[PDB]
Formats: C-alpha cells, structure tokens, sequence
C-alpha cells in the first residue's frame, strides 16, 4: 500500500 | 483503537520498522539515542509464524507521520547494523521479556520530527507505574481487530496486576504490565496488530520529560471488553538494555 | 541529555491536545 521509497535505501 | 490522529511532532521518538521486500509496515519501535532503536522481540523473531528477520531484511523509518507516504525532506531511513534479542525472551509461552534492540549503521540526525525518548530509572518507574496513571501509545497498526492514513495515539490507564491476571488465561510475569479501560469505565481504546514494538510513554510531572515505560507486546484481540493490552516492562529489563549498549556501542 | 523534550512542544512550551489527561491522572 506503500509509496515507493528512494532506491538508495 | 479508538485513538486519534497524532499531532505533528507529537511523538518524535516513534519509529516504523519497514519490510524491504515486499514493502510494508512490520512493527513500531522507538528511538532512544542517535543510534539505538527499541522494539518488541516478536517483531523480529516468532518461530510459530516462521518469523525470523535479520538486519538486511529491513529498514527503520524515523520522523514519520503518514503511514504509506514517502515523507520527503522529513523522515530519515536507516539501515540496521545489528539486532539484539533478549536471551531469555519467551516466545514459547507468554512473550516474557518481549524486547529487542537495534543498532543503526550511522547516527540519525535529530530534527523537529526526530528526537529520542527517555528510558526510566528506578525512581521514575516507581513514581509513574501506578494503577490508574495514564500512559500513551502510538502506532500505524489496525484501527480495528482498516489501516490509518497517519500515526494514531491513545491515552490509556495502567491496570492493577490482579485485574490483568484475572482477564486472561496467560501466565503474566513481573516483566509485563497491562493497560486499558474497564467495561464499566465507559471509554475505550487499545493497541492492535501493527502497533507491536511501539512505545507506551508517560510524561513525568517532576521534570516534564517523556519516558518510555512499556513496549506494545500482546493482547487477546483488540479493544475487547474485559481484555487488556499487555506491555513489556521497560524498567524491569533495563539492566539488559544497558549491558547491550555498554558492550556493543 | 535532551531526551524526552519534544522540539515542537516542551522545547517551545506548547502543550499537545491531550497531555493534560495524563497529568490529571497522576
Ligand atoms: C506466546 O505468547 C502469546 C501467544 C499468543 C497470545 S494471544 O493471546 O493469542 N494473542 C496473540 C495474537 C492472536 O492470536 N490473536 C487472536 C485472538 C483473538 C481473540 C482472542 C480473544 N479473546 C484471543 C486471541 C498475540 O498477541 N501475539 C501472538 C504473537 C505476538 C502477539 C501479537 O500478535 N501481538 C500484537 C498485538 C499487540 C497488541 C495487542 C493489543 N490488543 N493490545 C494485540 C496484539 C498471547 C501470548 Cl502472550
Ligand atoms: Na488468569
Ligand atoms: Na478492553
């Protein structure tokens, strides 16, 4: 359900 | 529960344990220093459910308010250096000593939205851990036994240990306490699935500081009449907390 | 050393909407 986090992390 | 949306910066020590793949909330947690996060052991290890995460399996998201949103410029996302579970955590019977620490890869920068909670000392615990005294719990867990849009908060009174014991067939220990309203008290509210590992805090009237007295641990359903939420007794396990931080950073 | 003091509340002497409920119970 979660917005995509920075690929960095 | 039966809670309300938190205010911005109301719980700047609140941490979300986040699962890397697939992306989803795992548990709550709390910031106790710039590199240490406190949670429930069952968030990390629960063999009956085949739960056994390791460091590389997750992320710590700090400074959050919204449940799902990427909160750009506000939250910080941290990696796990290492996980420490209480060596006498009792996952087979009753979740006794349901506590874990997590060391971060690099220190987190404090902000308006990110700030550590205090851990109680013996006198603040004696002073504050009294039947009828209210604490506050926060989390992004179930609203009923959907999922919230932002962090939820409820104030709940500590319950006498006899009432706690009589409310369950589980063997309660000195390393737990329970909190919540009685049937007759009218009002209600509780933590629920998803709030696990988050903090039960109290505001000391002596120095006006917030202390984390409990960790969300377990319950028989959520906000059922005559049932209570059970919390790890942080002060009772402080000896172990200090040893971990002493020896490991 | 500043633990437990919230930047947006205690640090500015602002109270949140329900902390008084806690005080009243103590
Ligand atoms: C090993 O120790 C256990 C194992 C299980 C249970 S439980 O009572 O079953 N609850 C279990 C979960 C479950 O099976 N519930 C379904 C359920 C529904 C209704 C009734 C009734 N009446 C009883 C049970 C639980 O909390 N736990 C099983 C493993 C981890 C922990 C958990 O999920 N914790 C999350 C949590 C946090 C807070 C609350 C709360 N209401 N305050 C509830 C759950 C308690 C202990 Cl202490
Ligand atoms: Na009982
Ligand atoms: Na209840």
């Amino acid at each position: 359900d979660f917005e995509e986090i920075p690929e960095e992390y | 529960v039966e809670g309300s949306d938190a205010e911005i910066g109301m719980s700047p020590w609140q941490v979300m344990l986040f699962r890397k793949s697939p992306q989803e909330l795992l548990c709550g947690a709390s910031l106790i220093s710039d590199r240490w996060v406190l949670t429930a052991a069952h968030c990390l290890l629960y063999p009956p459910w085949d739960k056994n995460f390791t460091e590389n399996d997750l992320l710590v998201r700090i400074g959050k308010h919204s449940r799902t949103r990427y909160e750009r410029n506000i939250e910080k996302i941290s990696m796990l250096e290492k996980i420490y579970i209480h060596p006498r955590y009792n996952w087979r019977e009753n979740l006794d000593r349901d506590i874990a620490l997590m060391k971060l890869k690099k220190p987190v920068a404090f902000s308006d939205y990110i700030h550590p909670v205090c851990l109680p000392d013996r006198e603040t615990a004696a002073s504050l851990l009294q039947a009828g005294y209210k604490g506050r719990v926060t989390g992004w867990g179930n609203l009923k036994e959907g999922q919230p849009s932002v962090l939820q908060v409820v104030n709940l009174p500590i319950v006498e240990r006899p009432v706690c014991k009589d409310s369950t067939r589980i063997r309660i220990t000195d390393n737990m306490f329970c909190a919540g309203y009685k049937p007759d008290e009218g009002k209600r509210g509780d933590a629920c699935e998803g709030d696990s590992g988050g903090p039960f805090v109290m505001k000391s009237p002596f120095n006006n500081r917030w202390y984390q007295m409990g960790i969300v641990s377990w319950g028989e359903g959520c906000d059922r009449d005559g049932k209570y939420g059970f919390y790890t007794h942080v002060f009772r396990l402080k000896k172990w907390i200090q040893k971990v931080i002493d020896q490991f950073g | 050393a500043d633990c437990g003091l919230r930047p947006l509340f205690e640090k500015k002497s602002l109270e949140d909407k329900t902390e008084r409920e806690l005080l009243e119970s103590y």
